[PDB]
RNA sequence: UGCUGACU
DNA sequence: GCCAGAGACAGCGAGTCAGCAA
DNA sequence: CTGTCCTCTGGC
């Protein structure tokens, strides 16, 4: 049961994309839980720091 | 493609020329640019500005007008490309905020920094059904064809100081891009007369066709010196001639006959 | 070793010596071992890759009247030239000093005993004569085999004489090695006109040429669309087709969709676009219809049963099996293996797609191998042995479709019917050069395969047992890259020795230290002995991230995932194993460690090479004096001393044998080529050989 | 050659063996010193660039 | 100086420009730099170079 | 319904062991007891590590006797990683 | 560093085998919910036959199914060997004892 | 005509 | 009606000598 | 392998 966000989690095929509120139980055993899910999948992500940048290359 | 134009030889054009060599290089909104901060339906920015130590020096920008065109340029063609995809997938900070939003209906509230660009991020959101991805590939393929402000065809001039011995007063300021009318404005700062380029397109429609004879022969020319080569210009002058014998450059292959 | 007893200085006390006539009682061994690439090829080809190719021949099951008849291969053999029939008289054998006095091919005699039945319970085994492959001189198939030089004056031969040569009509072809891509090993390439293939193409892709048993070869492309998706496109009889995968994977394996997909995400485990497109690929093709691993069969099975041109009694089930065994990954028995391999390749597709990789050239010989006599000459006998079965079941269909009860009489007048073919298709394939095939052979070449092998000096001679040539259709080539003498060829390439006209840069020669690896081995103890070193298997439990761990491959099967901080160590007790002949590492395993830092450089893991088509030259092994063996790609990581006093302490791993080990046989013969200038000696190369 | 004259040329050969980390370290704008592997790294990346016009400085 | 393309002699995949010199090898002659001539002929590794170079010209 | 596993007729469910408390959950959950997972290649001869004494943390080589001849093994040892094969023990709350 | 005194109790025939599950889709955050049955094959006879094995879990929603036979076997439970180690902290005395690896996967049936 | 070598 | 999407489409040095197979 | 056509196609 830590499969995350995009497979049964308790069968084993991947879900669906979300349109009505339950979770969208899969074409093989519809099993459902956690409609939707407590926290939007959030993404902690940024560019490099060598070309796009003029800065943290003053020197080095 | 390039071009030459003479700097005229007077203490105030040589002050200006500073300003103009750093008034025509293309400043690009991916030139200047940290790092971008993504999270993801709501999908917020903050593009983390450079410091101006090390890019005003040579591009002539100031913070207000990079970001003013984040608000009126940026953050629309960002919609403009989320509907290119979604269309084939299956005091003061309130005003310019409200004219912002009151012109696009997904962003929210941006930021404001009022010292130096501090922290100036957005805020989308699209809450139906959209195919949430990392979709920083966009705002990157995006942020880097972004350009804040460009003469149209030039991409960077430079001044080589001497070109002359006899008469080594000269300067030139050569340019790696072509537009002539864009240079116009400047006919107290630059020679306008001695202008060259090795377009002969460009010439043939702001000079005229007898004036793209001689670049022509000029071109041919230069390109045989490199090697030590030198054809006598009585064959060069004849090819130019022929070329442009019906108004038109017109090119010497298979659809010329 | 095989260059002891090199001569310090010259000596002219040989001519004038009281035996200068007398033939010698044993060939020159230095001059053999020059043909010996030619001659090694062909003895597996004929012998032992013989049974191997007609083992796999699938049995050739067609409808006669109400009935269904099965015929299957069980031997063929070759038989040595000999005079026809009986008809003639007082010496069976045949040698090859005629042949040359007549006009005439030395042809041996192919042979196999089928054997037909009928559901299974009526059954005979026939023999039939399938017709004549020509056949090399000294090749186990000869007649000049094991002959000393006093008897091989007796029938006139040379005294001297390596043959690795074909007599197609007296003409002597002598088919040259050709360059592949490379075998069983995925090279990431970034082409520009792949985007052309479909909608949403890009210009990335890892190929990989698969060789079964060296009877087989195919070319599949793993392709990557804008959407983060992956497609694979496999070749079929020289018509392309192109499967998402998804649809691949979920027909190999019988694993749950998470995974499937906690195996494309095993080293990039934090990324997010590849989640996200690792679900687009299994959902959005596979959800859709199919999700169990029989109806993803049955559904490929349909859309591809017409072009695959299978039995029309077969389920749908079993006509997907025909495409997964004949057109993706030929190389691999198992379909979980087949899998792992498919899953490593899109890894390292998403790899060069975010920069983290840098493309493999494919004009590089670290990504390069050859084609040998025998890898022609196989993969052409067991196509025409396919072709054969189907000409006479066509035979067979098409005469009557009438009460074989009784036909049982006339079954060997009707296998003889067609069995009247094998023989003038294989002659065009060596007295013209070019190849008709209905699958070109995995090869991308189809004519210049053998040329005629000219003795106007013995230099133009030699040199055409030791010519590479990198493709025929390069010489039509605007851009000249394929033509550059980049230095990953130092030791395995002469740089002087190219013809210097229209071939420059195309045509090469192989060093004279260098050598093709011809021999097979059993490398079953080795999967078994990596995982004793420190190796932990696909299967799971690596001890650390996936990120931190190099991905082993062992001839396209995934060992898997040496820990980063073991690779080091592996490598090094590996590549002494093989210099000291332990274990049962073949003396030519490449041991490859291509290293990874945070770089875009080439992706990284532990290769270890062993086939039988690399080229390999000989280095002493500083730290041990044991005389190595390294091959192309093996060089890239290791320095190699040329004189001593360059030798070092902590640089200088290896050193070459000799200084001159870098030049080719004839430009060992150019006196002082050092004091010359270089496109002199080109051209003393070229003027040695008329 | 005259000897006498080839001595120059061997000590000037011997000379040129020195000249490449000043070289390449000046052209990548690097401190003017203190760094010795920090140069080799930077080389390393110029090289496996993607613009690789750092590289032909 | 040896050069190819306009450019000295290029590396490798992993950053040596010939199997006898290190990886990213800082002193000239691992860049074509020959100071070798014809009277006293050139070696191995500089004789490679001259003959990238002889080939390219053709 | 879930279609509940089938036994296949040529298998029968083996019985726990009563006379097995060795692996029983009692005494694999006893305080002053600690579960480890042990990997290694197919020839390993446990028995040239007895009385030997094997590393909780870090890397060591430990040499063994096997048929006389001496064998080194380096022995790593690590902190758990998510994910990893679970010990099944007989129990008495589970029928 | 702290160490354990190495002893292999094992198996007194070798007929002893402890039994390791791995779950093909990840881990169960609490299975204790979970009845394991341990199939063996009834031919005692055949060499071949007398080591196969089934593994089953049932759960209420799905049932998992591992075996060591066939391609569900897969290669770490041969190339490798796995053991499992109980440490007496109290004595630093670790028992070793051989064991097998069931991989673990989901049962439906058309 | 073709294709494989070769010459300036 | 304005101008990108392509997707065909055409071009690719001069002369010379052989042999071999169809 | 590049640059113009240049004939659609397609969207607007
Ligand atoms: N494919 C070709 C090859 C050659 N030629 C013609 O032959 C001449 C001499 O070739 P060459 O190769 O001997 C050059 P050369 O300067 O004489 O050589 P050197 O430096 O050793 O003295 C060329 O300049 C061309 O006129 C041609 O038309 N097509």
């Amino acid at each position: 049961a830590n499969t995350c966000s995009s497979f049964q989690s308790d069968l084993d095929f991947c879900s669906d994309c979300g349109s009505v509120l339950p979770l969208p139980g899969a074409q093989d055993t519809v099993t459902c839980i956690r409609c939707g899910f407590n926290i939007n999948v959030r993404d902690f992500e940024g560019k490099v720091v060598k070309t796009s940048v003029v800065f943290h290359q003053l020197g080095t | 493609p390039m071009m030459s134009v003479p700097v005229l030889n007077t203490k105030k054009a040589l002050k200006r020329v500073k300003s103009l060599k750093k008034q025509l290089t293309r400043v690009c909104l991916g030139e200047v640019l940290q790092k971008i901060d993504v999270q993801e339906q709501v999908y917020q920015l903050r593009f983390q500005f450079l410091p101006h130590a090390y890019y005003q020096q040579e591009k002539c920008l100031r913070p207000e007008d990079i970001l003013r065109f984040m608000e009126t340029r940026f953050f629309k063609l960002l919609m403009e490309s989320i509907k290119k995809k979604n269309n084939k997938a299956s005091e003061a900070m309130e005003r310019r905020v409200q004219a912002v939003r009151e012109i696009h209906p997904f962003i929210d509230d941006y930021q404001y920094d009022t010292e130096e660009s501090l922290w100036c991020q957005v805020t989308v959101k699209l809450p139906l059904m959209k195919i949430n991805f990392d979709m920083s590939s966009l705002v990157v393929s995006l942020a880097h064809g972004a350009v804040i402000y460009a003469t149209k065809g030039i991409t960077r001039c430079l001044l080589n100081e001497t070109t002359n011995n006899k008469n080594e007063k000269e300067l030139v300021l050569n340019t790696e891009g072509i537009n002539l009318p864009e240079l116009f404005k400047y006919a107290e700062v630059l020679d306008l007369r001695r202008l060259y380029s090795n377009d002969i397109h460009a010439i043939a429609n702001t000079y005229g066709i007898e004036a793209a004879l001689r670049v022509i022969e000029k071109e041919i020319k230069d390109v045989f010196a490199v090697y030590g080569i030198a054809v006598d210009p009585r064959h060069l002058s004849l090819v130019a001639d022929y070329m442009c014998f019906e108004g038109v450059y017109k090119p010497l292959n298979r659809f010329g006959i | 070793s095989r260059w002891r007893n090199l001569p310090s200085g010259p000596s002219l006390k040989h001519l004038t010596d009281p035996s200068y006539g007398i033939p010698r009682e044993q060939q020159k061994a230095a001059l053999q071992e020059l043909t010996r690439a030619h001659v090694e090829s062909f003895n597996y080809a004929v012998h032992e890759g013989l049974g191997l190719a007609v083992q796999a021949i699938p049995p050739f099951e067609f409808a006669f009247k109400d009935e269904r008849i099965s015929f299957t291969i069980l031997d063929a053999v070759i038989s040595p030239p000999t005079v026809p029939k009986g008809t003639i008289c007082k010496e069976a054998n045949v040698y090859p000093a005629e042949c040359r006095g007549r006009r005439s091919t030395y042809r041996g005699k192919l042979t196999a005993d089928i054997n037909w039945a009928v559901n299974g319970i009526s059954k005979g085994i026939i023999k039939q004569f399938l017709g004549y492959v020509p056949i090399m001189v000294k090749s186990k198939l000869c007649n000049l085999r094991n002959l000393p030089p006093q008897a091989l004056i007796e029938h006139h031969e040379e005294a001297e004489e390596m043959g690795g040569y074909f007599i197609i009509n007296g003409i002597e072809k002598v088919i040259r090695m050709l360059i592949m891509p490379r075998r069983n090993f995925p090279i990431a390439m970034i082409r520009p006109k792949w985007k052309t293939r479909g909608p949403g193409y890009t210009q990335y892709g890892v190929s990989m040429h698969c060789v079964r048993e060296e009877h087989s070869a195919v070319n599949m492309n793993l392709h990557y669309l804008e959407n983060g998706t992956v497609m694979l496109n496999f070749i079929y009889r020289k018509e392309l087709f192109f499967l998402p995968l998804g649809f691949a994977l979920k027909a190999l394996v019988s694993f749950s969709d998470y995974q499937i997909f906690q195996e494309l995400i095993k080293g990039k485990e934090d990324d997010s676009f590849l989640r996200n497109s690792v679900s687009q690929m299994l959902r959005i093709v596979m959800e859709e219809g199919c999700s169990t691993q029989k109806q993803v069969l049955n559904y490929l099975g349909e859309c591809f049963r017409v072009k695959l041109n299978v039995p029309d009694w077969y389920p749908n089930e079993q006509a997907a099996e025909f495409l997964f065994n004949q057109c993706i990954c030929i190389h691999l028995k198992s379909n979980t293996e087949k899998f792992y391999m498919l899953c490593l390749m899109t890894r390292k597709l998403f790899a060069l797609a975010k920069g983290e990789c840098m493309e493999d050239n494919p004009d590089s010989l670290v990504n390069q191998e050859v084609l040998t006599p025998g890898q022609l000459f196989l993969m052409f006998l067991k196509e025409k042995l396919e072709g054969w079965l189907v000409s006479i079941k066509i035979a067979f269909d098409k005469k009557a479709q009438k009460t074989s009860v009784s036909m049982n009489t006339d079954n060997l007048m009707r296998i003889f019917t067609m069995g009247i073919d094998l023989t003038k298709p294989f002659e065009y394939l060596f007295a013209t050069g070019n190849l008709r095939s209905k699958t070109g052979l995995g090869l991308l070449q189809d004519s210049g395969l053998c040329v005629v092998a000219d003795k106007l000096n013995f230099i133009r001679y030699l040199s055409h047992f030791r010519c590479v040539h990198r493709g025929a259709d390069f010489a039509k080539m605007r851009t000249t890259t394929v033509r550059r003498l980049l230095p990953e060829s130092w030791g395995f390439l002469c740089p002087v020795h190219t013809p210097d006209g229209e071939p420059c840069g195309l045509m090469n020669h192989l060093t004279a230290v260098c050598e093709v690896v011809t021999q097979f081995v059993y490398t079953a103890s080795i999967p078994a002995l990596l995982c004793n070193l420190g190796v932990t298997p696909i299967d799971g439990a690596p001890h650390r991230s996936y990120s931190e761990c190099y991905p082993v491959l062992l001839d396209g099967v995934m060992v898997g995932w040496v820990d980063k901080d073991l690779a080091p160590g592996i490598a090094d007790s590996l590549r002494h194993f093989k210099v000291l002949r332990e274990k049962r590492i073949p003396p030519w395993m490449e041991v490859v460690l291509i290293p990874m830092t945070g770089k875009p450089s080439l992706y990284p893991g532990l290769f270890l090479f062993t086939t039988p088509c690399r080229l390999v030259r000989p280095v002493q092994n500083l730290a041990l004096g044991k005389e190595e063996l390294i091959g192309t790609m093996e060089q890239i990581f290791m320095n190699v001393a040329i004189f001593e006093d360059e030798v070092f302490a902590g640089v200088t791993t290896h050193q070459e044998l000799f200084p001159h080990s870098l030049l080719s046989v004839i430009a060992n013969f150019i006196p002082f080529s050092d004091h010359n200038q270089s496109p002199r000696n080109m051209y003393q190369c070229q003027m040695g050989k008329q | 050659v005259k000897p006498k004259a080839d001595v120059k040329r061997q000590r000037i050969i011997e000379e040129s063996t020195h000249c490449g980390p000043q070289a390449v370290r000046a052209a990548l704008n690097l401190p003017e010193a203190a760094s010795y592997d920090e140069v080799r790294g930077k080389w390393q990346d110029a090289h496996l660039g993607k613009d690789q016009r750092d590289f032909n400085m | 100086q040896i050069e190819l393309e306009g450019r000295r002699p290029p590396l490798m995949a992993s950053g040596k420009s010939l199997p006898c010199f290190e990886p990213y090898e800082f002193t000239p002659r691992a860049g074509g730099f020959v100071t070798g001539r014809f009277l006293t002929g050139i070696k191995p590794p500089e004789f490679f170079f001259h003959c990238m170079a002889g080939r390219e010209g053709l | 319904d879930a279609a509940r596993f089938s036994c296949p007729p040529n298998f029968t469910a083996k019985p726990p062991a009563s006379e097995s408390p060795r692996f029983s959950l009692e005494a694999l959950t006893g305080p002053d007891t600690e579960l480890w997972l042990i990997q290694a290649p197919a020839d390993f001869a446990p028995e040239c590590f007895n009385g030997r004494h094997v590393p909780l943390s870090g890397s060591q080589i430990v040499k063994g006797k096997l048929a006389g001849k001496r064998h080194r093994y380096r022995v790593l040892s690590s902190c758990p990683q998510a994910g990893e094969a679970t010990l099944l023990a007989p129990s008495t709350e589970a029928g | 560093l702290p160490s354990a005194r190495w002893q292999y109790c094992g198996a007194p025939d070798g007929s002893q085998r402890a039994v390791l599950v791995q779950f093909s889709n990840g881990k169960l955050q609490s299975p204790g919910n979970m009845r394991f049955t341990l199939y063996e094959n009834k031919d005692s006879t055949n060499p071949r036959k007398r080591n196969q094995r089934i593994l089953a879990a049932e759960t209420d929603r799905l049932s998992y199914v591992g075996n060591n036979f066939g391609t569900g076997a897969l290669k770490c439970n041969t190339l490798c060997r796995h053991f499992v180690g109980i440490l007496n902290k109290t004595s630093g005395q670790m028992e070793v004892y051989d064991a097998e690896l069931f991989n673990m996967q989901p049962l439906f049936s058309d």
